[PDB]
RNA sequence: CCCGGUGUCUUGGGUG
């Protein structure tokens, strides 16, 4: 829905690094790397952001009830 | 104070399926006919091929609920490299000269092949092998 | 010799067929040829043939229970309404089935 | 997605579970006895592929009837440091001593079922009846109770155990006193219990 | 018991802090009604601050 | 209504297993078991400890909910205010919360039999499933993807005995249906214990220590290690022996083996002790004449419910830290032994061609009872079957000791030669209606075939293994002998 | 296009690469059949992808080429009961009973067809981390 | 619905002991020790520690069930010394081990910084 | 849906008939009473307007 | 008259083997010295050789055995199956009564040998399934035993409990009195609804 | 006899050998640092407004994983051991945030940075939304579009792991010894040949291979274990380390404490 | 001022 706060499996706080990389995917730079450079080296931590899926730019588009 | 003794030859030393037991069969330098095939722990006592070995058979290490032993006492084991404590769970009275003893301890499985002269005291509840060199 | 259809009477009295041991898969033509109590061992073959097949093993009484039971009444009793509901029980018992 | 469903049979909190030398801990655990009798092949295969894929960054093509192999991406794994086979060396938790046995290891997409135990728990101690037989209503939404039906019955005469049998569907049911006349056996007595 | 069904804040013990509503008052240990978990606990009447005009004044409202 | 019919004082939710709990205990959740209430009379012995229940309510537990008056009235004890003003008098009921040791009838649909409902004892736990010791599951034909249980709970003095003395689970561990246990060694504690009971298990002083304790018959003694010098060894048999008590003998011989056991198979046991063999299946699975069954006949159901609860507590420790996987490593063959495999199934699929050509030009033997196309089909099953069975033994002939896969076939907990053989080698002919696939198509099974086309890969041979991956044709025909399943 | 009257005329070919013959032996790999009954085949059609055969379902399992029959089959049915956004609307959507799944995650090992599918954009479960063992006990 | 408070592991109810001792008459000389709302951190670390005694004859423990932060534990040692006295030694010997191992660390620390 | 009821287990309907080759799942398919008798369109099938 | 539960596979002891095998296994001849009891195995060896009255004992022993597998190889097992589920399992009982009265050894036993035959000829007739003094109710509780009694005896056998088994005169009273308890016992339950 | 060698070191993670112990000890300081040692975290959100698209407990979920600064708070005492009324400046630290959308498009995004300490503890530096520079926004909790508002109050409080694991003061800790297996602790799988097939340790060049003649030390014990605790910031990777020994001390101490009051 | 309960008949999809 929107990136988790944690990686589930080992606790790492992921959910300051999603900014940082959409905009490396911008650069031009593959996953792999892009991963590689926010330092996040275990593969649990890796799912969590590779895998991830951002909902909440869809929802935000129904206009506010109020 | 032991109940029997003698030196063996290795004849054939076959590891197998396993990694950590063989098997050996061995005769005695001495006598023959008297024949002795037992498992044993390869990584604790390696043993080879054609090996001379001293084993004892007691029915106590003395010169029931096991404790670590303390230093200062004092049993038949300090003169051995390898023993173990075992049941005897077949006595065959062979016809003429054979005498088979089966013995297992915990599963490592002994048998004494020999003569009524030199196994008849082996009849009984408990034996502990001691084996040197 | 193993045969195709069902005929035991006649077969039986065929020179050179040994009369005292033939042997068929149909009961009720056993019962007609050869009486109640060959009926029961036949019926009990028949069935512990069918179970020990597929390697299983049920003791003896439990087959040997429900074969008496189809025999009590000198003929076979099926083990549906037209058997079951034939017999001087209760009303009550009865229409529970 | 492979058919192998399961419900949860404990929780264990982070430090005691299986670690690799990583510092890794499963989230989930499932039992190797799954996997030769219902030969979901597929299942490892999945697993497999999915650290080759999180670890180079990619989702891998999975497509059926496709060139590749289990070899194919077993030479990938190795040349990223991480054994072929997808095993990893891991440690007793309680203890940190080794597991003599090395532990295939990886992500695996698992799916959430509608299922859940708070959603089927049901008791009933007594409560509201059915107006027509005077018996317990049926449904988890009414408080209803479970259906003793005619399985059952036979089962407890099998045990042999009459009394159970007859207080089961008498006294923890719908029992009724009624009267009937000694000559003519009907249930056509009026009792006026207060003028006796 | 004019107790009942008015919200209540818990000041002692391990829920301390915790919004409520009193479900069953019948005497000297209530059932709160906690708005976090979904459950009804037994508490004793030392525990409770209650809802009034000012603040979370006792139970002398 | 009548023949069967609903009831009170009944429950149900989700089964989960607990090896930690004894054979003839059910775990039973707080919730459920302050909704169920027994009716306990008032006497003498324990009017005091019933009042403590009074005064703690129906909300507190251990509890109570109604007191009943020889008269009948109910007093509710959710709207009793003045509850700390009532005085018990003998003859009155509490109806209490449940609570320990009380039995309580077990029941798993569909009841085919009469080990479908047993007693239990009754252990309170947290959360919301109910909890079984896993050497029950098979009787009840119970797993835990889901099943769901009933529970009910009878309401007086003389019911409570009628479950404990009749149908309580240590009198049911033989069932007359086959003179033999129906309840053994299950999964994970039966594979474990092969691997422990190996003749080359060893185990050092310190783990041996908390084994012993593990065993709650355990005499306090602890047995002399089977390595003396140079260092305390204990053989896994010998701690395995100590869950088995005193007196019991049992000689079985497999394969015309000796008293020296070369490949370690065969069981002796003396004197509750076991002097040689690999614990399996054949010793305590389920099998007649095994251990189960012996220590039912020399001990009596008391003692061998606690046989079941001992091994497990032992085993389920010891396997945790050996620990104990499966990969996918598991399933592969080496290049030496494919390539034997791949004879095997070509060699196969030319007697195939011969027989064909054989048919087609009236060279063919006829079976008695058989048509020319009924022999034809015959011969090839035959063929094709004894392929894959050859193709398999070769693929698990290869397999390590090690191998992971082989421990669980060799202890026999799940899995047989087949599923070696289709995961490794070959999943083999596809059955429909006892036949091979029919011609649905106007003289072809598929239109990727010419027409009249009998070779294996027309009629539903499926060559591949499922580690390789089927081909798409072979896929579908897969797919249909998997519906007729 | 052609239905199921005049599919049984026509000869298919599976792959185009089995269109032209070829000139292996890895031991890993399946092997492909041989065809000998007939000498030379004359094609009419070829498949897209083989893979088309299956359905919306059976399209989310990974490998069901390496997969007993009966867990195909049981996957099909169990999908559609996995809680995942069933829509994007669902705050202004009042049904009887709705459930959204926190934190979705598209799998890290998909199908080609789930890209109509539209599954990793509203994808219906999570990537746990698993290990196979026997570990207490509380798993058997 | 039927989760127990997670707080409970840790926080010892008012009319239970955190800690209980009992003979066990069977054999001479062995006490069994409960522990209460404790785990496997503090059990393993006692049992290693108390093996390696000389005096020590026996020590084991088990933890009953996970869903219970408890567990027991067995002593017994030889007949000179006393079981209760021998555990005093042990916790003892690693609250020293455990002081001097913080302090190299610390001293280690610095010259890092 | 293929109307032909739960009565009569029978042993057509409900199987795999090889003509449904690329035209229903071989796959999809519900346990129980309709098991085989309610089918499924594989994904790249049309029908005849 | 069993239940269920309380049967186990045993083998018979009179069925399978050569006449030959048979008689080396159960025949006792106080006359031929070499092919008599063992005198190592026995205290009154020297009271043993010769006795006719011994002998006219040990004839009808062995004439029963005759009779058994006679009629048990004709009539009720034509196959030659000799493993069938039977009550009271045997094999058992005697190796536990090897294990409580330590029977290992090579001494010599003082059991007698009429001891023996008139033990376990009076033991068949304790084996009640029905109680009763009619004629009708003896009849059949004789048929109701008969495959059980014959197993017994196969067992029991003179040469058997001395040189192979070797009970003395403790052991042997005790598995007698087992045997008749642990019939009993194995009898169905009236009520049972079987 | 314990000795310490640190190989790296920085602010979050340190990476260290640990020497002459036993295997429990290093096994129980592992387990301690996870569970035990206390940390502060949200544990009570009080949403007056919230119309956003995520709902209110979702968001307020997202809030009690926000690592907050720890460092002094072994001064602060549980809330469950207070004395006091309801809550004071002893036992917890209040937060406060509020954010809005003002414009017709485009989006706010809120983040851990508008999180502001409004009361706590005097002088104690605790409460303070972990940050890795100054210029870093930090985590994000939510998006707002126009006319959507999020108005809330946090109260934080000190805890442990055992209860939940927001609490933790660690993610991972590597851990490993014996990189040759030369104790045999481990029996390696493998197809060929099992050196080839198992990858290196990334310490296998801190000790030295076993000899191919050298006979087995069954006496030999674990020895050397080698250990890297990573945190989230809420603590400082030597705070840790120094804490965890420090908690293990006094659960030590308190046992000793009962068996001499007991008699 | 106690006591205090509300639904029946069918269809479709699941679970085991
Ligand atoms: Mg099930
Ligand atoms: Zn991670
Ligand atoms: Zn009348
Ligand atoms: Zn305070």
């Amino acid at each position: 829905m929107i990136i988790p706060v944690r990686c589930f499996s080992c606790g790492k706080v992921v959910g300051d690094k999603w900014d940082a990389y959409l905009r490396l995917l911008e650069e031009g730079k593959q996953e792999g790397d892009a991963l590689d450079e926010l330092k996040l080296k275990r593969y649990c931590c890796r799912r969590m952001v590779l895998t991830h899926v951002d909902l909440i730019e869809k929802f935000l588009r129904y206009n506010p009830l109020e | 104070s032991a109940l029997f003794d003698d030196i063996f030859t290795v004849q054939t030393v076959d590891n197998g399926r396993y990694n950590k037991v063989s098997r050996i069969i061995g005769i005695s330098t001495t006598n023959s006919a008297i024949k002795l095939t037992l498992d044993i722990n390869n990584e604790m006592f390696p043993v080879s091929q054609d090996d001379s070995l001293t084993v004892t058979l007691a029915n106590s290490l003395s010169l029931k609920s096991w404790r670590p032993p303390k230093p200062t006492d004092k049993s038949l084991a300090d003169d051995y490299d390898y023993v173990m404590f075992g049941t005897v769970y077949k006595f065959e009275e062979g016809d003429e000269d054979k005498i088979k003893v089966y013995v297992s301890f915990g599963g490592l499985l002994m048998c004494l092949e020999g003569g009524y002269k030199s196994l008849a005291s082996l009849k009984q509840d408990n034996l502990y092998i001691l084996i040197r060199r | 010799l193993e045969t195709d259809g069902i005929n035991l009477a006649e077969v039986m009295a065929v020179p050179g067929v040994d009369s005292s041991r033939t042997y068929s898969n149909s009961f009720v033509e056993i019962l007609s040829v050869l009486g109640i109590e060959a009926t029961r061992s036949s019926l009990y073959k028949e069935i512990l043939n069918v179970i020990a097949f597929d390697g299983s093993y049920v003791n003896y009484r439990h087959m040997a229970l429900l074969v008496d039971v189809m025999t009590s009444r000198g003929y076979l009793m099926a083990i549906t309404r037209h058997g079951i509901n034939r017999a001087d029980t209760g009303a009550l018992m009865r229409c529970s089935f | 997605r492979h058919g192998q469903k399961g419900t949860i049979g404990v929780t264990y909190r982070h430090e005691d579970m299986p670690f690799s030398a990583e510092g890794i801990v499963p989230d989930l655990i499932i039992n190797p006895h799954a996997i030769p009798s219902r030969m979901t092949v597929a299942h490892l295969i999945e697993c497999l592929l999915s650290k080759v894929g999180s670890i180079r960054g990619y989702e891998g093509d999975a497509t059926p009837f496709t060139d590749l192999t289990v070899d194919a991406v077993s030479n990938l794994l190795r040349d990223n440091g991480y054994q072929s086979r997808g095993f990893e060396v891991m440690y007793n938790g309680h203890t940190g001593k080794k597991l003599m046995a090395q532990v295939f290891f990886g992500p695996t997409y698992y799916q959430r079922l509608r299922h859940m135990v708070d959603d089927k728990i049901h008791a009933r101690a007594r409560g509201p009846v059915q107006v027509l037989t005077r018996q317990p209503v049926e449904g988890r939404s009414r408080d209803g109770g479970l259906r003793f039906g005619e399985m059952e019955r036979d089962c407890m005469i099998a045990h042999g155990a009459a009394g159970f049998l007859k207080e089961r569907l008498m006294e923890a049911s719908d029992a009724f006193r009624v009267h009937v006349c000694g000559i003519c056996g009907l249930m056509s007595v009026i009792a006026n219990l207060k003028k006796n | 018991d004019p107790t009942l069904n008015k919200t209540v804040k818990i000041r002692q013990g391990g829920y301390k802090g915790k919004i409520g509503i009193v479900k069953e008052a019948n005497g000297d240990r209530f059932r709160v009604e906690l708005h976090n978990p979904n459950k009804t606990i037994p508490i004793p009447c030392s525990f409770l601050l209650i809802e009034s005009t000012h603040g979370w004044v006792p139970y002398e409202d | 209504n009548l023949m069967g019919k609903r009831v009170d004082f009944s429950a149900r939710t989700v089964i989960s297993g607990d090896p930690n709990l004894e054979l003839d205990q059910v775990g039973v959740p707080i919730s459920i078991a302050k909704t169920l209430s027994y009716p306990e009379t008032v006497t003498q012995y324990n009017i005091h400890r019933l009042t403590e229940y009074v005064r703690n309510g129906p909300n507190e537990h251990p509890g109570a909910k109604y007191v009943i008056r020889d008269n009948g009235d109910r007093i509710d004890l959710r709207y009793h205010k003045r509850a700390g003003d009532i005085v018990l008098q003998y003859g009155w009921k509490v109806e209490r919360h449940l609570m320990d040791d009380d039995p309580v009838l077990f029941n798993r649909q569909p009841s085919l039999h009469k080990m479908s409902m047993m007693a239990h004892r009754v252990k309170v736990m947290p959360y919301s499933t109910f909890r079984l010791n896993l050497s029950v599951t098979s009787p009840y034909n119970a797993d835990f993807d889901g099943d769901e249980m009933n529970l009910h709970v009878p309401q007086s003095e003389e019911t409570r005995a009628e479950l404990s003395q009749l149908c309580a689970v240590p009198l049911q561990i033989v069932s007359p249906q086959s003179n033999k246990p129906v309840m053994g060694i299950v999964q994970d504690t039966l594979c474990g214990v092969r691997k422990m009971t190996l003749r080359d298990t060893f185990i050092e002083y310190e783990q041996v220590m908390n084994m012993l304790f593990w065993v709650p018959s355990w005499d306090g003694v602890v047995p002399q290690p089977a390595i003396l010098k140079p260092k305390p060894l204990w053989t896994g048999k010998q701690l395995l022996s100590i869950a088995i008590p005193s007196g019991i003998h049992l000689q079985r011989t497999d394969g015309g083996n000796s008293l020296l056991s070369p490949k370690d198979n065969g069981m002796l046991i003396v004197d509750g002790k076991v002097m040689f063999g690999v614990v399996d299946k054949k010793t305590v699975g389920s099998g007649g004449g095994g251990l189960i069954h012996t220590v039912m006949r020399e001990k009596g159901p008391k003692i061998c419910a606690e046989l079941f609860g001992n091994i497990q507590k032992v085993v389920n420790y010891w396997l945790l830290h050996n620990g104990f996987s499966i990969g996918i490593g598991d399933a592969i063959a080496d290049a030496s032994t494919m390539k034997e495999i791949t004879h095997a199934i070509s060699s196969a699929k030319e007697q195939v061609q011969e027989i064909i050509y054989k048919a087609q030009h009236n060279e063919l033997e006829l079976k008695p009872g058989m048509t020319l196309r009924e022999s034809f089909e015959g011969e090839v099953s035959r063929t094709l079957n004894d392929a894959r069975d050859s193709a398999g033994r070769s693929a698990e002939m290869n397999l390590k000791d090690l191998n992971n896969v082989k421990q669980m076939v060799s202890a026999g907990s799940k899995g047989s030669f087949i599923n070696i053989a289709q995961m490794s080698a070959c999943v083999g002919q596809q059955m429909v209606e006892g036949k091979r696939i029919a011609f649905g198509f106007a003289d072809r099974s598929l239109p990727h075939f010419t027409k009249d086309d009998f070779s294996p890969e027309s009629k539903g041979f499926v060559e591949n293994s499922y580690l390789r991956g089927l081909t798409p044709q072979e896929f579908f025909f897969h797919a249909m002998a998997g519906r007729e399943g | 296009y052609v239905d199921g009257e005049e599919e049984e005329t026509i000869m298919i070919a599976m792959t185009p690469e089995d269109l032209q013959t070829r000139s292996l032996n890895d031991t890993a790999k399946r092997i492909k059949p041989e065809m000998s009954t007939s000498s030379h085949h004359t094609f009419t059609h070829c498949e897209i992808h083989p893979s088309m055969i299956l359905g919306v379902a059976a399209s989310i399992i990974p490998f069901p080429d390496h997969n007993q029959s009966p867990r195909n089959t049981y996957q099909s049915a169990m999908g559609k009961q996995a809680m995942g956004v069933f829509l994007t609307n669902y705050n202004v959507r009042m049904d009887t009973m709705a459930n959204i799944l926190y934190y979705p995650q598209k799998p890290l090992a998909k199908t080609q067809a789930m890209e109509y599918l539209k599954f990793r954009e509203l994808p219906a479960g999570q990537n746990a981390i698993v290990a196979i063992a026997c570990y207490s006990g509380y798993n058997q | 619905m039927n989760a127990p408070d997670r707080f409970e592991l840790f926080i010892l109810p008012d009319d239970v002991p955190k800690l209980k001792i009992t003979p066990d008459s069977r054999v001479p000389n062995c006490i069994i020790i409960k522990f209460e709302r404790e785990d496997h951190t503090l059990a393993n670390l006692l049992r290693e520690e108390l093996a390696l005694y000389p005096d020590v004859t026996f020590v084991a423990y088990k933890v009953e069930h996970p869903l219970f932060a408890n567990f027991v534990m067995r002593l017994q040692t030889e007949e000179g010394t006393r079981p209760k006295q021998a555990l005093e030694r042990a916790c003892a010997s690693i609250i020293n081990k455990l002081k001097t191992l913080d302090h190299k660390f610390n001293e280690e620390w610095n010259i890092k910084n | 849906n293929t109307p032909i009821g739960r009565d009569g287990k029978l042993a057509k309907p409900r199987q795999l008939h090889n003509t449904h080759w690329g035209l229903v799942c071989p796959a999809e398919t519900p346990e129980g009473q309709a098991c085989g008798l309610v089918k499924n369109l594989s994904l790249l099938s049309g029908i005849s307007i | 008259g069993l239940d269920g539960t309380q049967v186990e596979r045993q083998t018979i002891d009179t069925i399978p083997g050569s006449d030959k095998a048979f008689h080396k296994r159960y025949y006792v001849d106080l006359m031929d010295e070499k092919n008599s009891i063992k005198p190592d195995v026995i205290e009154y060896a020297a009271d043993i050789l010769g006795d006719v009255e011994l002998q006219k004992e040990l004839n009808s022993e062995y004439e029963q055995l005759v009779s058994d597998r006679k009629f048990l190889r004709e009539i009720v097992f034509v196959n030659g199956d000799h493993n069938w589920p039977l009550p009271v399992n045997l094999r058992r009982i005697i190796q536990n009564a090897q294990q409580i009265f330590h029977l290992d050894r090579a001494k010599a036993s003082d059991l007698t040998i009429p001891e023996i035959i008139h033990g376990v000829r009076d033991l068949c007739k304790k084996l009640f399934v029905l109680r009763g003094e009619n004629e009708l109710i003896k009849e059949a509780q004789q048929n109701a035993t008969s495959l059980f009694q014959c197993l017994v005896r196969a067992r029991l056998a003179t040469r058997r409990i001395l040189e192979e088994f070797r009970l003395n005169r403790d052991a042997f009273e005790w598995v007698l009195g087992t045997i008749e308890a642990q019939f009993q016992r194995s009898l169905v339950h009236p009520g049972e609804m079987v | 006899e314990p000795k310490v060698n640190i190989i790296n070191a920085q602010d979050d993670e340190v990476e260290l050998m640990l020497s002459d112990v036993n295997l429990s000890l290093a096994n129980s300081l592992r387990r301690t640092m996870l569970a035990e040692v206390p940390t502060l975290a949200i544990d009570l959100v009080e949403i007056k407004m919230n119309t956003s698209v995520l709902a209110d407990e979702f968001i307020s979920h997202r809030l009690g994983l926000i690592p907050l600064v720890s460092e002094d708070v072994e001064e602060m005492k549980y809330s469950r051991d207070c004395t006091c009324e309801d809550y004071c400046d002893e036992c917890s630290v209040v937060l406060e945030l509020s954010a809005r959308h003002e414009g017709e498009e485009g989006t706010t995004d809120v983040y851990s940075s508008s999180l502001i300490k409004v009361s706590g503890p005097g002088n104690l530096n605790v409460g303070e939304p972990v940050r890795r520079d100054d210029y870093d926004q930090g985590i994000l909790l939510c998006k707002l579009r126009n006319h959507q508002e999020l108005n809330i109050r946090c109260i934080a409080k000190k805890g442990i792991a055992k209860e939940h694991a927001k609490w933790s003061p660690c993610s991972a800790i590597a851990f490993e010894y014996d990189p040759h297996n030369k104790l045999k602790h481990t029996d390696f799988w493998f197809e060929v040949d099992a050196k080839k097939e198992w990858p290196d340790s990334k310490y296998a060049t801190w000790e030295e291979p076993p000899k191919p003649g050298e006979v087995f030390d069954y006496k030999a014990k674990p020895n050397r274990f080698y250990m890297t605790v990573e945190t989230t910031g809420s603590l400082k990777a030597n705070q840790v380390f120094s804490r965890g020994i420090k908690t293990l001390q006094e659960k030590l101490a308190n046992v000793l404490f009962e068996l001499e009051n007991s008699r």
